[PDB]
RNA sequence: GAAAUUGUUGAAAGGGAAGGGCAUUUGAUCA
RNA sequence: GGAAUACUGCCAGCUGGGACUGAGGACUGCGACGUAAGUCAAGGAUGCUGGCAAUGGUUAUAUGCCGCCCGUCUUGAAACACGGACCAAGGAGUCUAACGUCUAUGCGAGUGUUUGGGUGUAAAACCCAUACGCGUAAUGAAAGUGAACGUAGGUUGGGGCCUCGCAAGAGGUGCACAAUCGACCGAUCCUGAUGUCUUCGGAUGGAUUUGAGUAAGAGCAUAGCUGUUGGGACCCGAAAG
RNA sequence: AAAUAUGUAAGAAGUCCUUGUUACUUAAUUGAACGUGGACAUUUGAAUGAAGAGCUUUUAGUGGGCCAUUUUUGGUAAGC
């Protein structure tokens, strides 16, 4: 025997195939273990594991904040790259001269960019304009803020919106809420 | 899908999945709800606080007709206007011969401001406003007249 | 169709099998395997009996005769293994030696050739086995074994 | 696919080593080293044999 | 500690290049040899059971 | 547009070099080896010529073997000899003897068998159970290339430069013995010696410090 | 027209149950 | 005094006897040899000769050794604990509603055809107007009020991209996330300007006080496992009312 | 007044220097805290080891335990 040292037979604890059965996306992944395998550009690794994820890891970025990751200072016209879809948002009218990438795009994403002169590719087009990821700048949507994860671990003083259904008074607001009914959370 | 389910796969394990101390018997809580002040007084403090008792005064035969007031803030605001029309007003933007919006055309009953403005100016007839929009929509030189 | 075959397969290439890195050698054989040694049979027909070493044919083989007109013996081909090593010498030679190479017991009633071949090796040794007295007189004696012996004493 | 080991198969004890076979040479096990003739103090050899 | 730190680095490469500036746990001793000069070994051996009380 | 034996006929030249400057320090290590030995032996017969008695250097490198089962250990005992790779029987490893690696030595001392080998068991135990830890890996280290490729930060590629690395605890030992894999060991050819094993050596015994003694016993677990 | 259970036939075993695991002799039987 | 021998130990000293195994299957490796052809024990066995049309597997019995009857509750069962004489068929975690998590799909600040209409080869499919639900704002018991000082903030770290450097490195930009300090909306406690139907209005600047808030939105719908509760609710079971 | 057991520490989130911010503090530009800007990769600051570490969600069974060495309490004792 042996006085094992840390768990035996524990698999990795990483995605490496997003399980869609999408046959188009299925194919994407086996253009992309080429690349990071036979260029070593880091770029080429990060897009390849960050095409696993699944949907809430994949969270959107919006037009808006793509306009503003070049008011970044010094990227104002050049090629970004994010791994799955992006947004409309009705709430910017400076839309830069730009051309971006990206898994799907809504309606006013193909809007926003040509009202601004804008191009909207998709990625297996990008994948030979930038090999080693030549000038590209990659963006994250904003994993922790989809509405479920505001209760994750909620408990007394730390404040955390309970689950609840209907809502409003009498439900969940007295007891425990305010020292007028004995005690607050 | 019956198949995909486990509890085809307990089959042969004489418990099934619940045990041979702990057994599956059939309410060892009380049914539903029952106990909440006393044996699962945790798991409501926690989890479900403010839960007991009365908050604040009631009123009888209330209507949700009554406070129906939904806010648009000056995010949007030109999505009331078509693309088709918009930019040939963004381009050719004048205090007279302007662009008018009605909120409660939309199905709103107050404007509240959150995400400044372009400053085309726009003059729109509301019902109820939050000050900060009547400033910065007369900041792009247009008012706000008042509906009902 | 009853069954649908698959579509993945292997394909009939018998592959090229790779380098024996081998050296072979003759014997490097036992210690008293001097030529001119009797020696004593123990696996064949005639078993047991007692022979005189000659020649380290190249097959590994080692040719041994009784002499004939001794205990019946042709010169026989043998495996070392299944033959002692007695502790007997014989003279230097008189003996033809080269013709008996490994080919030369290649078969295809009695055969006339290699016969007058014996009859030439037989008188070549006993013109000296009884040189020696009663050696003539003791491989004559077919070996046997008998009773209480310990071979893990027994010298030869 | 294998692993052989020295102190037999002697080839591969040539594959590390090299100066293995200068070794052979010399007898280097056997060096004979050369001898000297100190002989013991005596204050330390009385009290060795001190009962 | 740092403060003894700080002088030692500046004679690295000031005298030489020699640094040292780890600290390090306690080691097996050198060889020593150790004289009878005055010091002849005193034998020694155990001794017998007895009460005194 | 050959290209071909351009870069392959360097190797050649490379490696008749490299095993130059390999030869060159392996020599020079049999030097090392002997004189050192000689002046120690010549130390204790000048001080007893003269005398006086030449106190050994107390050892820098100790060869340790555990012993005892998987199961039935205490926490602490436990933790350190899985701090010291040593999880499984028979498998042993070397320590620098500093005196704070010495006292883990005396936690574990009834699970282990331990003390100062010889060059030439060191030699023979490298030479047919030595391994090497190579993104774990195991590697067995059939030729000198692989500590080249690993410890060319150390100026060390031959095998017996890192033999001569641990019996001497070079300046960089540890950085040496830690790529070095634990050595799985077999149970003793002559049986244990002692018909109980697990008493004190000092006991008629067979666990704790047994000096030059191990030598026997390693040698013996070929 | 199954099992339990039953009869004839045939083969083998059996000193206070039987059945089983491992390897083998022996006999039967499948390249 | 001059030696030999014992004990202990080193040999990269020499040779015999036995046993087990022979994975892999173009070549690719570091070797060894020589002066050079060319060789080899050097990244896993070859070669010669001899034997059967045999030897291999299963089964029954015999021998050697080992083996208490399952299931169950149990700290503890072969138990003098419970059920089980034997056999065939039936024989127990389901469906539903409303839900937690996570996953797959479509669309995306929106989503959701199927109350209903249109249509139809007819319970399918197909197409559709208004509404509606949920989300898109929160917060107070409430009347109520309702999210940019700024390149929507600083700071620490941060993948990736960029610039020089051969490179090592150096700097630049820095999303997701993590931490923290501020800024913004509601609550509460304050501070209380011009104006005055003299009590109205609540400017401005604030705080060891509170929210499940904004701070360049993410959700909505469908389905799947799992989990929840209500249900006959895994299946059989009372004394009772 | 031990043994065993135990709390903090062994650097770059550091150490030096400069004088900026403020409604705190001081008689005080005094100190307080937080920064600008400025300097030192061998041996970046003990030993050893690491199939690498951090972080989140959701949920099963369980909540009758017993034994052994050493410590130990009640009981004469107990397979208490
Ligand atoms: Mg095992
Ligand atoms: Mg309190
Ligand atoms: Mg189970
Ligand atoms: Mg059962
Ligand atoms: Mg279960
Ligand atoms: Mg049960
Ligand atoms: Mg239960
Ligand atoms: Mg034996
Ligand atoms: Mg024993
Ligand atoms: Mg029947
Ligand atoms: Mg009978
Ligand atoms: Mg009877
Ligand atoms: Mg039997
Ligand atoms: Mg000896
Ligand atoms: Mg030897
Ligand atoms: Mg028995
Ligand atoms: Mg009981
Ligand atoms: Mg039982
Ligand atoms: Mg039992
Ligand atoms: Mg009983
Ligand atoms: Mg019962
Ligand atoms: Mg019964
Ligand atoms: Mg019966
Ligand atoms: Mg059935
Ligand atoms: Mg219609
Ligand atoms: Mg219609
Ligand atoms: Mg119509
Ligand atoms: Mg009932
Ligand atoms: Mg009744
Ligand atoms: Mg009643
Ligand atoms: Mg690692
Ligand atoms: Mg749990
Ligand atoms: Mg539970
Ligand atoms: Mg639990
Ligand atoms: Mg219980
Ligand atoms: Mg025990």
């Amino acid at each position: 025997g042996i006085d094992h040292t840390s768990k035996q037979h524990k698999r990795s604890g990483h995605r490496t195939a997003p399980k869609s059965d999408n046959v188009y996306l299925k194919l994407l992944v086996k253009l992309y273990t080429f690349l990071a395998r036979r260029t070593d550009a880091p770029f080429n690794k990060v897009v390849l594991k960050a095409l696993f994820l699944s949907k809430i890891n994949r969270p959107p970025v919006s037009v808006s904040r793509i306009a503003r990751a070049l008011k970044q200072e010094g990227a104002a016209n050049k090629t970004v790259v994010v791994v799955g879809t992006v947004t409309d948002d009705a709430r910017i009218f400076e839309f830069p001269k730009t051309t971006v990438a990206a898994l799907r795009f809504t309606a006013g994403a193909r809007a926003k960019i040509v009202k601004a002169g804008g191009e909207c590719i998709t990625l297996d087009q990008l994948a030979v304009r930038a090999p080693k990821g030549q000038n590209t700048l990659i963006l994250r949507g904003p994993r922790n803020s989809r509405e479920a994860v505001r209760h994750f671990g909620m408990g007394p003083h730390k404040g955390k919106a309970p689950r609840i259904l209907s809502t409003g008074r009498k439900f969940e607001r007295a007891r425990g809420r305010r020292r007028s009914k004995g005690f607050k959370v | 899908p019956s198949r995909f389910t486990k509890t085809r796969k307990h089959r042969g394990h004489v418990s099934a999945g619940k045990g041979r101390i702990g057994k599956h018997r059939k309410h060892p809580g009380g049914r539903g709800m029952a106990g909440g002040q006393h044996h699962h007084r945790i798991n409501m403090d926690k989890y479900h606080p403010g839960y007991f008792g009365k908050v604040g005064m009631r009123y009888f035969h209330k209507q949700q007709a009554h406070f129906w007031k939904p806010v648009l803030n000056l995010d949007k605001l030109w999505t009331l206007i078509p693309e088709d029309k918009r930019d040939q007003y963004l381009k050719s933007a004048s205090k007279e011969t302007a662009p008018v919006i009605d909120t409660l055309a939309a199905g709103y009953g107050k404007i509240l401001g959150k995400g400044r403005i372009p400053n085309v100016p726009v003059i729109v007839k509301a019902r109820f406003v939050s000050k900060l929009a009547e400033e910065k929509i007369r900041a792009a030189g247009g008012v706000v007249e008042l509906i009902a | 169709s009853a069954q649908k075959a698959p579509k993945w397969y292997p394909s009939e290439d018998v592959a090229a099998l790779k380098k024996t890195r081998k050296a072979a050698r003759p014997q490097k054989l036992r210690a008293s395997l001097v030529p001119g040694t009797v020696l004593i049979l123990l696996a064949g027909r005639f078993r047991g009996k007692r022979v005189v070493y000659l020649k380290h044919l190249e097959d590994n083989t080692l040719l041994i005769s009784g002499p004939f007109k001794v205990n019946g013996v042709p010169l026989r081909r043998v495996n070392a293994r299944y033959v002692i090593a007695t502790s007997t010498k014989v003279s230097v030679e008189g003996v033809n030696v080269e013709k008996f190479n490994v080919e030369y017991f290649a078969k295809e009633e009695i055969k006339a050739e290699r016969v007058e071949d014996q009859k030439v090796v037989d008188k070549a040794l006993i013109a000296e086995i009884k040189k020696t007295p009663l050696l003539k007189q003791y491989l004559s004696a077919s070996f046997s074994l008998k009773n209480g012996d310990k071979p893990h004493m027994l010298k030869f | 696919v294998l692993k052989k080991n020295p102190l037999k198969n002697k080839q591969v004890l040539l594959r590390l080593n090299p100066y293995a076979k200068v070794f052979a040479a010399e007898k280097l096990g056997s060096k004979k080293a050369e001898k000297t003739g100190t002989k013991p103090a005596a204050v330390f050899t009385e009290t060795l044999k001190h009962d | 500690r740092v403060k003894a730190n700080a002088a030692k680095r500046a004679e690295a490469k000031a005298q030489g290049v020699a640094v040292q500036l780890k600290r390090q746990p306690a080691q097996p001793r050198e060889s020593r040899i150790v004289s009878t000069e005055g010091n002849v070994p005193q034998t020694l051996a155990p001794v017998p059971y007895e009460t005194f009380i | 547009a050959e290209q071909v034996a351009a870069e392959r006929a360097a190797r050649k030249a490379a490696n008749k070099e490299k095993r130059a400057i390999i030869l060159e320090r392996n020599a020079a290590y049999q030097k090392e080896y002997e004189t050192a030995e000689r002046n120690i032996i010549q130390a204790k017969r000048d001080a007893k010529a003269a005398g006086s008695y030449y106190v050994e250097a107390q050892h820098k490198l100790v060869f340790v073997v555990r012993i005892k089962g998987i199961n039935k250990i205490p926490p602490k005992p436990r933790k350190v000899l899985q701090l010291l790779r040593l999880t499984r029987i028979n498998s042993g490893t070397f320590v620098k003897v500093t005196k704070a690696t010495l006292e883990l030595l005396k936690l574990i001392e009834p699970y282990v068998a331990y003390g100062y080998p010889s060059y030439s068991t060191i030699r023979q135990l490298v030479y047919k159970r030595g391994f090497g830890k190579i993104n774990k890996q195991r590697v067995p280290l059939s030729d000198n290339a692989i500590i080249e490729a690993n410890l060319g930060k150390y100026g060390i590629l031959s095998i017996d430069d890192l033999i001569h690395e641990i019996i001497t605890v070079g300046p960089h030992f540890k950085q040496a013995n830690n790529f070095l894999w634990p050595f799985k060991l077999s149970n003793p050819s002559g049986g244990w010696g002692v018909p109980r094993k697990f008493k004190h050596f000092i006991q008629g015994g067979s666990f704790g410090n047994r000096e030059e003694f191990i030598n026997k016993l390693v040698k013996s677990m070929n």
